[PDB]
């Protein structure tokens, strides 16, 4: 049942897991004639209720630590709001019944000895939902399996991601800010908003609302003394006018309408914009810092049990190749201005013994 | 305003009027009954004070009995007595106004998680179906995402930590000392910055003493406790170090002065506050200026950010509108002397906050169905026929 | 002039009333050149305050109490926001003007006398809106009737509802929870979100955004003893894992696009899901009804009926109507009174458990390898019950040990009830957990587990009774019963195996117990096996 080496492992089966006996606990809706019914959810994610199922060896702290060590954190990072919606249009003359349930990500920790799983612990983390619809005439008999699920099943994704639990720049000296692109996402689905399975003839939407002043960028500096978060933020504002507060009032949404033939699977991640702040003294890079600013997300469309290894920590770019370089005046030096324009000749007397900037403008176009 | 007089200790836990909530963040739970909006009654004794007190730490003039208010019958009697006192208070215009102010005077709510009190963010929901010609993707309803996003600090939490119930006042039974009416706050920090906080009251309505030639009506003591709580609700509590002389300890062979907090003097009424609080004011402190400035700041915040907002329920907005209708000077000028005239109730008027030294109290038992009605003491405050309590033999005396 | 009797009455003219002269106060919107305009509102506060027009006989409190008791309670609903929106598309080259007003539910209280009304108190309850649109060109003269209204009227269908003022269940002794379906609505439009009239070419919308998470579940028990809101909620959490009862964050929205040559009327109601908490024992002994809010129901009237006559009608008796699909999902539940002892070790073949006074109890166990097991106590008595846990084995797994998931949903496998002595045979899988209920202080009746080595496989999932007629708790159709014992038949409910003292043979087959005449005299201690085919009676007797 397992081809891995003996020892302890942590596994992710992906989102799309639906629990048993929990089908209709969220209620349902009834549609008539040509009316169109839309049902969905919108949570602040502040209240999280992961479902644990431990073992003697694997306790709650063990599971939480060994899981958040690799996959997405769900304790403090479980603050971004989530939202999803499904919509169905009823036929001309009939009645439709829709019922909604939550979908969960199933994490596991296992202990393999002699190539056999001898101990298993489980963790369920809420992730989006799933809607089941049926067109019924009055008095029609419905199979109980449509209402009651007596075993957990994978709807959207059936995956197995495991991990062992053991160029020449002709630039000049000075600061530089490089926008290296858009669409960056952390590996191992650490930014995944989630996946939705829209049945044929329905429509689905994933929404990503944002609370004001509640956006978390990612900062990685090679020298906290010079390239501090405040310092790099100020340089970013100087170069591009980047401000964190304006990314909190935005919102994006992805919509997909499945045809009448097959179903549609849509997977949505949060994205980032990468800004590299560098110092290019003497031709090398004495210091560097990476600043990832929240973007407006990325989406893809799938179409529906090989084991895979968790990839090394890093970033993957789904957007177009881009590299915009802007210099910035070093704040260390001071800037003086010459009010009068240079007409045809000027002899400016230096006003220090330290490097500085002189700002001037030309009163007439020409070669000086 | 209507006091719910249809409750009993046996009432079912309906999670709407009778609740089982948690005491702060400790491991104990207690049962509470709502007799009015944001006003609750908890017959059981206060959880804070420990019932067993070493003889060294017992205070003079106190009665200690760890078995009081342990049975259900005593709890029901206490609850009915509290309801009767509240009805007596509300029978008069002044009492009705005071209770309405208490109910409406909710602590100021904190801003959105991000900050500010201006407006929430927007969201869209319900994309229309793909029409024959137009995609109709953008045809959808618009919602204020964090509706009622205002964070509140006046709430009692259920045992499961999954439900919260509004509350401004919570009347408990007496703590370690059977006869000591007291009023304590939920958060000290929020009681002085002008934001306000919920108040807890320890009250003993079954015992009273005789002063001069009349008995003391417990309704006056309850009104005093409620007025003191009003300070906490408005977050205008002065620093504990703002005391004033109250009496010169003549009996001592030394120059020692007894001191009283400003709130106690301003609230207790009598003749002592008349020498202070004159025109012009001879005693002043930065507390008054700071309180007025903060109150004006909060009123401006409400008028410029709260009224305009249309993404928050009126339950908080209308109450805050009425909360700021009154002025701080009105609260400072509110004392027991006004209610004594309104209710025609006699009370001690000279050094009433230091009566322990002047003469020793004798306590009488009150049967509330009988001796006290919605109109006060039966047969008047003078001719009421009460019986000396049997607890008088347990009064602590430490000279 | 009414045709009723004398005395007071409560009347509900219905929803869809627009007051007079309050037409354009909310303003209008102008669209041009193929653009689309959406207007709407949220009936939350400052706009959900009813308007009272009383008479000295009927004061405000009288009206409010009388209407709320019989018809929808609007005081509670005044705090739960509800949103509506109208969308309209302008033509390629023209201008459109559309203005919005509110629609009110109209209630009247009257005092009839000699078939003549001599008093009328009116209540207007804000319900929803109504948008009136017109495509125009500059200079056109519009009929005054389009903007101004001189008297109130009912754009919807008129109504005059009034109310004068004064089977065999083959279950086992134990608890059960029956989900009876979704789409339950109280009578007399008591659970009506509201009605919307959509003109030709427009598109209405009714949304419950859950801006406030509160809800109003309804409870009704036949005995306050042993049952209560908390008790039933806990039992449901055990059975269906319901976490939230009086709260919800799920939104429901209904959208209808009227055709280009007609008008539509969409009614939105709040729905409920019915949970019945029975206590069947031998004959229902107790019953409770829990109505958990669902995500609403929508009805679509293609058009109001032509104006013929406002036929008076009386309110239906208080009750419920189901509009969703019919269903009955039954789930067993562990009675909290009985104690359950968990076995920390997985059970292998040939196991013994020491009974450790006369009260019933539970024991939880799991097998080490899938197979058929025989459970019999000391002296083959007392009889036992065997339930299977639902959903177990798909979670926490420790080899050679029991890691319970606290699953309290038990599905009956096989059992019998009192004094009758019998032993059970059941097929068990490695993963799934199983419960055994033991009733009944003499010597401990140790429970013995035997892993049959392919001997009693024929009598799979059945209880053999150690025993001229005899009756016992019958199983459901398609189930099996067995007796160890020259005629045999069935009384109301409608086989032969030879034992080797421990081999088995096939003596007779296709033995129809519903014959009353059985003369076999087979040339074989014997086993009679009966498979229920029609549960015509609660008990099945072999005579």
């Amino acid at each position: 049942t397992i081809d891995l080496a003996d020892g302890n492992y942590v596994v992710s089966r992906g989102d799309g897991w639906i629990l048993s006996r929990q089908n209709q606990i969220l209620g349902g809706s009834v549609i008539s004639n040509g009316s169109t019914g839309i049902v969905g959810d919108l949570r602040v994610n502040d209240n999280a209720i992961p479902y644990y199922y431990p073992t003697p060896s694997f306790n709650e702290e063990y599971i939480k630590n060994n899981i958040q060590t690799v996959f997405a954190n769900f304790t403090e990072a479980n603050q971004i709001p989530i939202g999803f919606e499904f919509s169905k249009t009823a036929p001309s003359n009939k009645n439709l019944y829709m019922y909604l349930q939550y979908t969960y990500i199933r994490y596991e920790i296992i202990k393999v000895l002699q190539h056999e799983i001898i101990e298993r612990a489980v963790l369920y983390v809420p992730s989006l939902g799933y809607v089941k619809s049926i067109e019924f005439n009055p008095g029609e008999k419905i199979n109980k399996d449509f209402y009651f699920l007596t075993n957990d099943k994978c709807i959207l994704n059936e995956q197995f991601l495991y991990k062992k639990i053991l160029r020449v720049l002709p630039y000049s000296n000075g600061l530089y800010v490089i926008n290296k692109g858009d669409g960056y996402i952390r590996t191992n689905d650490k930014d995944l908003i989630g996946t939705l399975l829209i049945e044929a003839g329905s429509s689905g939407s994933i929404i990503q609302p944002r609370l004001r002043n509640t956006t978390r960028p990612l900062f990685t500096t090679s020298n906290d003394a010079k390239f501090s978060q405040q310092y790099t933020e100020e340089r970013l504002k100087d170069a591009f006018n980047v401000q964190l507060f304006n990314t909190s009032t935005s919102l994006f949404k992805f919509v997909e309408e499945a045809p009448s033939n097959k179903n549609i699977c849509i997977k949505a991640y949060n994205t980032y914009e990468k800004y590299e702040l560098i110092d290019y003294q003497n031709g090398s890079i004495v210091n560097k810092a990476e600043y990832y600013l929240p973007s407006l997300g990325y989406c893809e469309v799938t179409n529906a049990v090989v084991k895979t290894q968790v990839a090394e920590d890093g970033f993957i770019q789904n957007g177009p190749e881009e590299e915009i370089v802007v210099g910035v005046i070093d704040p260390s030096e001071n800037i003086q201005e010459i009010n009068t324009a240079i007409s045809d000749n000027y002899t400016y007397n230096i006003p220090n013994n330290n490097p500085f900037y002189i700002l001037f403008t030309v009163n007439t176009t020409g070669i000086y | 305003m209507n006091i719910n007089d249809n409750l009993s200790i046996n009432s079912p836990v309906d999670n709407k009027n009778v609740v089982v909530v948690r005491a702060r963040k400790t491991d104990t739970v207690f049962k509470a009954f709502k007799v009015a909006p944001n006003i609750w009654v908890a017959p059981e004794r206060y959880y804070g004070e420990s019932l067993s007190i070493d003889e060294e730490y017992k205070v003079d003039g106190g009665i200690y009995d760890s078995n009081f208010l342990s049975q259900d019958s005593e709890k029901d009697k206490f609850l009915q007595a509290i309801i009767t006192l509240l009805k007596r208070i509300n029978s008069t215009n002044a009492g009705e106004k005071l209770l309405s102010l208490i109910s409406t005077a909710i602590p100021f709510p904190y801003g959105y998680i991000g900050g500010g009190y201006y407006a929430p963010n927007m969201i869209t929901f319900g994309s229309a179906p793909k029409s024959n010609k137009k995609l109709n993707s953008l045809i959808s309803s618009t919602i204020p995402f964090p509706y009622a996003g205002y964070r509140e600090t006046n709430y009692l939490s259920s045992e499961d930590n999954k439900s919260f119930y509004a509350s401004n006042i919570v009347i408990f039974g007496p703590g370690a000392n059977i006869v000591e009416n007291n009023t304590v706050f939920y958060k000290k920090e929020d009681a002085e910055n002008g934001m306000g906080t919920m108040t807890e009251i320890w009250f003993q309505p079954f015992l009273t003493y005789k002063y001069d030639e009349f008995y003391i009506d417990p309704a006056i003591e309850l009104i005093k406790c409620l007025i003191k709580s009003l300070y906490f609700l408005y977050g205008i509590k002065p620093s504990d170090d703002l005391v004033i002389p109250y009496r010169l300890r003549s009996e001592l062979e030394n120059i020692e002065y007894s001191q009283l907090n400003i709130v106690d003097l301003l609230v207790s009424g009598g003749i002592d506050p008349k020498f202070i609080n004159t025109d012009p004011y001879w005693f002043t402190d930065n507390y008054f200026s700071n309180a007025k400035k903060v109150f004006e700041d909060h009123r401006n915040i409400y008028e410029t950010q709260i009224e305009g907002n249309n993404a928050i329920g009126n339950d908080i907005k209308l109450r805050l509108k009425q909360k700021f209708r009154i002025n701080i000077n009105d609260i400072w000028e509110l004392n027991l002397n006004y209610f004594s005239k309104e209710f025609s109730i006699m009370m001690p008027d000279r050094f009433n906050n230091a009566l322990k030294h002047f003469y020793r109290k004798q306590y009488y038992k009150i049967d509330y169905p009988e001796n006290y009605s919605i109109n006060g003491f039966v047969n008047g405050q003078i001719n009421v026929q009460l019986s000396l309590s049997d607890r008088n033999q347990d009064i602590i005396n430490k000279p | 002039t009414i045709d009723l009797a004398d005395g007071n009455y409560v009347v509900s003219r219905g929803d869809g009333w627009i007051l007079s002269r309050q037409n354009q106060i909310l303003g209008g919107s102008v669209i041009s050149n193929g653009s689309t305009g959406i207007v709407g509102d949220l009936r939350v506060n400052d706009n959900a305050i009813p308007y009272y027009y009383p008479t000295p006989s009927f004061n405000e409190e009288y009206i409010k109490n009388n209407i709320q008791t019989v018809f929808a309670n609007f005081t509670e609903a005044n705090q739960i926001p509800i949103g509506f929106e109208f969308s309209k598309t302008a033509p390629s080259n023209k201008n459109l003007y559309m203005y919005l007003q509110y629609t009110y539910i109209r209630y009247e209280i009257i005092k009839v006398l000699q078939h003549e009304i001599i008093e009328r108190a009116v209540l207007y309850v804000p319900s929803l809106g109504y948008v009136k649109s017109i495509e125009f060109n500059p200079g056109e003269k519009i009929n005054k009737d389009f903007y101004f209204l001189t008297n109130d009227k009912c754009i919807l269908n008129e109504q005059f509802l009034y109310k004068k003022i004064l089977r065999v269940l083959p279950y086992s002794n134990g608890l059960y929870v029956i989900n009876k379906g979704d789409g339950y609505i109280r009578t007399n439009d008591k659970d009506l979100i509201g009605t919307l009239l959509i003109e030709a070419g427009s598109s209405g919308s009714i949304i419950q955004p859950r801006l406030r998470n509160t809800t109003r579940p309804l409870f009704t028990t036949s005995n306050d003893a042993k049952f209560s809101q908390q008790y039933t909620e806990e039992r449901l959490k055990d059975a269906f894992n319901v976490q939230l009862f009086n709260t919800s964050t799920s939104l429901f929205k209904f959208v209808e696009e009227a055709p280009s040559n007609k008008n539509i009327c969409i009614k939105a109601y709040n729905t409920y899901e019915k949970y019945e908490l029975i206590d069947y024992q031998n004959s229902i002994v107790n019953k409770a009804e829990y109505y958990l809010p669902s995500l609403g129901y929508c009805e679509v009237t293609n058009a109001p009926s032509p104006e013929s006559e406002v036929v008076k009608t009386q309110v239906a008796e208080d009750g419920f109507i189901q509009n969703g699909p019919e269903e009955e999902i039954v789930v067993g539940v562990i009675d909290p009174s009985e104690n359950i002892q968990e076995i920390n070790t997985a059970i292998s073949d040939n196991y013994t458990y020491n009974i450790p006074n006369n009260n019933p109890f539970y024991i939880l166990f799991t097998v080490n390898t899938t197979g058929i097991y025989k459970i019999n106590a000391q002296n083959n008595l007392p009889s036992l019950k065997i339930y299977e846990a639902i959903g177990s084995g798909n979670r926490n797994f420790q080899s050679g040990n029991l890691c319970d998931d606290d699953i309290k949903a038990i599905n009956y496998i096989t059992g019998f009830d009192p004094n009758a002595k019998s032993y059970l045979v059941v097929l068990l899988n490695k993963d799934k957990n199983y419960y055994i209920r033991v009733p009944q202080s003499n010597i401990e009746n140790q429970i013995k587990f035997k892993r049959e080595e392919g001997d009693l496989r024929n009598l799979m999932n059945s209880s053999v009774n150690i025993i001229h007629y005899y009756t016992r708790q019958s199983p459901d159709v398609h189930d099996y019963i067995s007796y160890e014992f020259i005629r045999l038949y069935t009384s109301y409910n409608q086989t032969l195996f030879r034992v080797t003292e421990y081999n088995l043979i096939n003596i007779q087959q296709n033995l129809n117990l519903l014959n009353s005449t059985k003369s076999i005299r087979l040339l074989n201690i014997y086993i009679l096996k009966v498979e229920v085919t029609e549960l015509n009676n609660y008990n099945i007797k072999l005579h």
